[PDB]
């Protein structure tokens, strides 16, 4: 059933080892990919979607210095301390969203767009939580273990 | 005559069980349990004739003969066993569900595909319309479940969607209205298109990794750890027993296949892997 | 106080005047539960008579009657003849079984010498008819069940399951 | 009697215990605890047998021939092992308790859900036509439990409302507050439905970040560090000891198994976990 | 016996001391502390372990192979560790005291509840077994207290009321005409009610908000600000070290546990928290 | 020092004149606490000889006596057919350890001598017939523990477990 | 005929003359078969007082006393002291089976009575102090079994194998 | 009978003539095997000597000396001033073990009367000092093992578990 997300790890990841230099908010992203594993099964999804929102800089540059990975290239993403070093992270979900048609673009572009569909973005996906949860788990143990051996 | 009358009967395990096959696969196991031609777990015949017989001679020493008679004889094999096993072929399997909807929680389920099904009604059609014991029942409703076969039908329900085993979303269908069930368990029974009900299932499994210490450092002997699978608690299996027309068959089906709930089956009792309560399609 | 007079289940029609009082105890094995009966009590190694049907016997054990067993006490003026005797009601064949019983039980069973004359040949006696079928629910399905035409409204399963299950043996003399 | 003796018993963890998984799963705990068919946590009797046999082969020296004989040779077998160890289910787990209205309030109470008890009337029933005992003290108090299946209740306590685990609030009725106590401990027994049981357990496993040191700079070694799952002291399992007639059973069920209390389970142990206690069903009942 | 020496010892804190627990982000404290089965504070073995053996690799150069024998290699491992650490119990907290119906005027006092003292008892039963040693003396004391279960009651003094922590009333009573108590501090110990005690204990830990300031322009950092969480100095910790028979174990017993004092638990050991007070309960009791 | 004294509880007639002094103070080993009985003792490698019934030394360990034991002794006058003996009181195989043990204990045993004329072939028997139970509720279970319904209406919970509890291995000769 | 008699085997010395007959027939069911000591027999209740020698029935099962069956009777200035037995010879708990056995016998086990003025207190012992080995094999395993010391040249081996074997609980009284 | 002498290994000098042989005992029981040395003994509550360094008898656990146990006997009828022993070799504090040992040992040790003058306040001791190491190597590891140079070439591997092997707590006064 899972066997293409291994595919698509590479080209929704596209750059979370390299262009996230420095190795501080680099190698970190490792405590992501473990933590927030044994956090999104043992506490569930919605809480750490929550607290992972609540470390992104929503107001447009970690609203499209992300939105800008659906098109163009590797984006170096330094800005500040994991907020972008978080924002990618939260594209990262959202693009496993999107290319497996949980949450459609249509919807996800228009939900980050106004600041009245953000609320009911998270709203859907609270109600998408267990099957999201349940279908990412493979998706997201591939980028735990890529950063085991690479990251 | 010539096998007259037969008894269907289901093996539903008491403990998990481990009915052994050599290294017979290509998996990572290196104990496998007994495979069908389906890559789906199997107890062979012999296996299950083997393991009634010696229970049976245990606990029944005086209707030895009987017994004898109908599974065979050590020495002095030259009279042919009148009554035989089928192959033992899984009917249901539990599975951990993450129910989204009906209200009503559920925290495991039964799962079976439509492979499984359709042996079942295999041996099931080779039966009623041929011997004469009636329970044309239970092949009416396999076969108005096999009527839907490419979508995961759920049965007795109103589930509409899951998680089962931790890893597949699955959306279910009721079949008609409502049906008799199969099982008299009081748990949903789901049939699964066959290629996620055999992921399902084959993660319903256990798969045990297992160790030799050594016993005084207390530390793992080299080389001394393996791998073991075995078939769930609650998992049921379906075989048939046909008896050929005799007088002490009759002794058999009375006063000895009245009197059998436990026996043992497989191998690894003293890890307590053979349990096993079996039902016959009677009641 | 409860004894049980087990009674035959034929097709044949010989199952009319066999019994007095109806309930006896307070307590009935034989269940009509809205899945089909419970507990009827088989009898292997007998057959019936074809004439004057009581459980004249085989020793063969491929034969078998099936009946209901159900609190009776036959008309002060037999049961010499419809045999007494006592089970501890674990050593009972009984089919469709759902509860847990009292170890300890009076049995009196239609039955007497069988013959000095003809050997007995056996056959096996099936059901069909329904008419058949719906006179055995007219008997003492009734008579002794005081339960039927109130609740158990599948009456067309009792019909079939009657009808489909109830195999014996007898001798068509 | 296909079985000579059966011993059910009680497993009452006395520190927190850790039996590891085998699997080539790829779990989020590194190291997590053995888990049954639902998912609750178990001990497969392969490590009961192996712990248990590992203990008595040093408590009793002398009788070292008893126990190969009733859980088999070690290096060079000729026969069969004589006694059997059924898998541990899980009976009840602490959970830390809020309550409402009491009298004299609860921290912390027992949980279990209805398919654990389910599983453990299935072992007696097993068990009770393999062998001559028959346990009706615990099969008719585990039936009266499982009458009122699907309504979270209080066994015997009065609390009619509760939080467990410091998230789940439910609600609970009195069995009858007529029946005595499955194991005469001070504490209630929560039978809780088993969607919101699930969780409550799983809330009460302890899962415990874990590291290694550079003896020489004080700072986590690379690579040095995972999660590891526990579950909590006073945790109560569930097995069954079974031997065949063997007059080296005779004396197992009669001299080995009265002087076993105390065992250690699992691994872990430098560091505490496995200390348990077994309880002999034919004494706690 | 399974082990050859069974030293029970209480952790006496010094200064305050921090054993994190890893932080969750269902959290509330960027630092919290391990916390026990039932929600109190607790060490795990595995930190009372590693702590301690870092301390004695470099206190004692010279036992290196005894206390590699007894508390397990760490380059190669070809063999388990002899010696066993239970896991550090709560035994008792400071807590401040408004002590109305009392002119002996005391500041602190020392806390504990029925549910801690079940868990020591617990310890002293199981090791009591797989081993030589007994504690009679502490043991009866313990049981001697828990007799007393359903009221709160005070050890080293008759103060009948009290104020703790600024927010709980207390009625308490005096046991068995001065019963003499296990530690010894003129200090008055209580036994509460567990549901008091668990807020008492929670009103008695430290919870401190630290920042990190920018190396050039004495600001805060962005994102330099978090709390913290200590349990307070005089803080009683019960725990065990187990050995299992062998040479090494009696050295490691006589020699090294006798000049075992002080040592440094927990992190955060530049704030001066962790130093740490271990008194063994066979020389203290 | 205490001075308790075993005696034993098959179906057989035995156990009609064993003792006198059930308690004379106020000591007695097993115990009835609302939980059924208590600190039953197992004496294993004997067999009841329901002929005088008394345990007969095999030397079976699959042979087992299971019975009370109370404080008294043999008639006032016997232990010339018993088998008497003082031991530490924790060398004891008792059955549901509860209360108390006095840590040294003195027992009487009734006792048979082997008598090797026949093969001592034992044989398992429990208790039923529960009227059987009934009186050796009256006959042992009233005197000596004469709390005997006078804290249980529960009587049937201690009713049962003699059934459940007290096997034994008899001679069946 | 099939009468056999057990003799104990501690490190003391109530050791050659209990007996007089060696084979009185030409067997031994614990027989030396030049690979170990085979058929030996284990007591459990019982432990030797080690003062003369002799089994003392305690009620520990965790009390043994291990010992070969020879054929025999005892010395006959004798046996008032003997627990003379006979049992259908599955009943007897063996260890090391090499073959199967008389399938019936009568055994004479060295037998003392309690001494019920005192405790029971008992402790394992097992047997070395080879100075305890030599006249062990000299004083019975030469004597019973002259097949030794005059065919065996692995004498070394049963030394080994009663010195792993032949363990005991005594009573240290 | 065999017997070894603890021959100690300090960085001073009194370990030239600590023996009479060679000779005398069953084998080395402290090897050097081609990984280092193996077995070595380690004696607590004892004290090396400022000058002809034997074993001082303190009271103290922490207190140990190092050494190798050889087989031989010392000097020519000496033992005045030995502890001469009888062990079962079970009790030995052997370090590095790699075999197993006699299981019974007649073991001498240097050892003096402790000399209450002085206080004895002893103090920790390292082998350092390379021109101390390929003394020890020379005057007695090349004798007692002439193994070294005859079945290896690397002695360095051994020169380094000299280093980590031995330390001593010498009396410092």
């Amino acid at each position: 059933l899972y066997e293409e997300d291994y595919k698509l790890a590479l080209e929704a990841f596209k750059k979370v080892f390299n262009a996230l230099t420095h190795y501080g908010a680099k190698q970190a992203f490792r405590s992501r990919a473990r933590d927030l594993v044994e956090e999104i099964y043992n506490s569930g999804f919605i809480p750490t979607f929550f607290y992972i929102i609540s470390k992104a800089e929503l107001n447009s540059d970690s609203l499209d210095s992300l939105i800008s990975l659906f098109s163009s290239d590797n984006a170096i993403l330094r800005g500040s301390d994991e907020n972008v070093s978080y924002s990618a992270y939260l594209f990262i979900i959202l693009y496993y969203l999107i290319k497996r048609g949980i949450i459609e673009q249509k919807f996800l572009i228009q939900a980050l767009r106004c600041e009245k569909t953000r609320l009911d973005l998270i709203d859907k996906l609270y109600n998408l939580a267990p099957i999201i949860s349940a279908k990412i788990r493979t998706y997201l143990l591939a980028i735990k273990r890529l950063s085991e051996a690479l990251i | 005559p010539y096998y007259a009358f037969a008894e269907p009967f289901f093996i539903h395990a008491i403990t998990h069980l481990h009915v052994g096959s050599g290294s017979s696969v290509e998996e990572e196991i290196a104990l496998p349990f007994q495979r069908d031609e389906l890559g789906y777990p199997t107890i062979y015949a012999s296996s299950l004739k083997g393991a009634i017989k010696s229970f049976l001679l245990k606990e029944f020493p005086d209707k030895r003969d009987v017994i004898y008679k109908v599974l065979g004889e050590d020495e002095n094999p030259e009279e042919a066993s009148l009554g035989t096993f089928l192959d033992a072929i899984l009917f249901a399997i539990p599975s951990r569900i993450i129910e989204i909807d009906s209200a009503k929680p559920y925290v495991w389920v039964y799962v079976t595909t439509y492979e499984l099904l359709k042996k079942v009604k295999l041996y099931l059609d080779s039966i009623s319309q041929l011997s004469n014991a009636s329970f044309s029942n239970l092949k009416n409703k396999i076969d108005t479940i096999l009527a839907k076969e490419g979508k995961n039908i759920t049965l007795d329900s109103d589930l509409k969607s899951a998680i089962l085993n931790e890893d597949f979303y699955v959306e279910l269908e009721a079949l008609n209205n409502k049906i008799p069930s199969i099982i008299n368990a009081g748990v949903p029974l789901l049939v699964l298109e066959d290629s996620i009900g055999r992921e399902v299932i084959n993660r319903s499994l256990i798969r045990v990794r297992r160790i030799r210490i050594d016993r005084d450092k207390k530390v793992v002997e080299t080389g001394g750890l393996w791998s073991e699978e075995y078939v769930p608690m609650k998992t049921i299996f379906f075989s048939v027993l046909l008896g050929k027309e005799s007088k002490e068959s009759a002794i058999f089906a009375s006063c000895i296949l009245r009197n059998l709930r436990y026996v043992i089956l497989g191998g690894k009792e003293t890890i307590g892997k053979g349990i096993v309560e079996l039902r016959w399609v009677k009641d | 106080s409860t004894q049980r007079e087990y009674v035959f289940i034929p097709i044949t029609n010989s199952i009319t005047i066999d019994v007095k009082i109806t309930i006896g105890g307070s307590d009935h094995i034989t269940n009509i539960d809205e899945r089909g009966i419970h507990n009827v009590l088989v009898i292997t190694g007998y057959a019936v008579d074809e004439k004057n049907g009581r459980l004249v016997p085989t020793l063969d054990p491929c034969d078998y009657v099936k009946g209901i067993l159900v609190a009776g006490t036959p008309q002060q003026a037999q049961s010499n003849d419809f045999l007494t005797l006592k089970l501890p009601a674990n050593k009972l064949y009984l089919i469709r079984k759902k509860g847990n019983i009292s170890d300890d039980l009076k049995i009196y069973i239609p039955y007497s010498s069988p013959d000095a004359r003809n050997s007995m040949k056996t056959k096996p006696v099936s059901i069909s008819d329904d008419t058949i079928v719906n006179n055995i629910i007219k008997e003492v399905f009734d008579k002794i069940y005081n339960i039927t035409q109130k609740e158990k409204v599948k009456i067309e399963k009792v019909k079939e399951d009657i009808k489909e299950l109830f195999s014996y043996y007898a001798l068509e003399q």
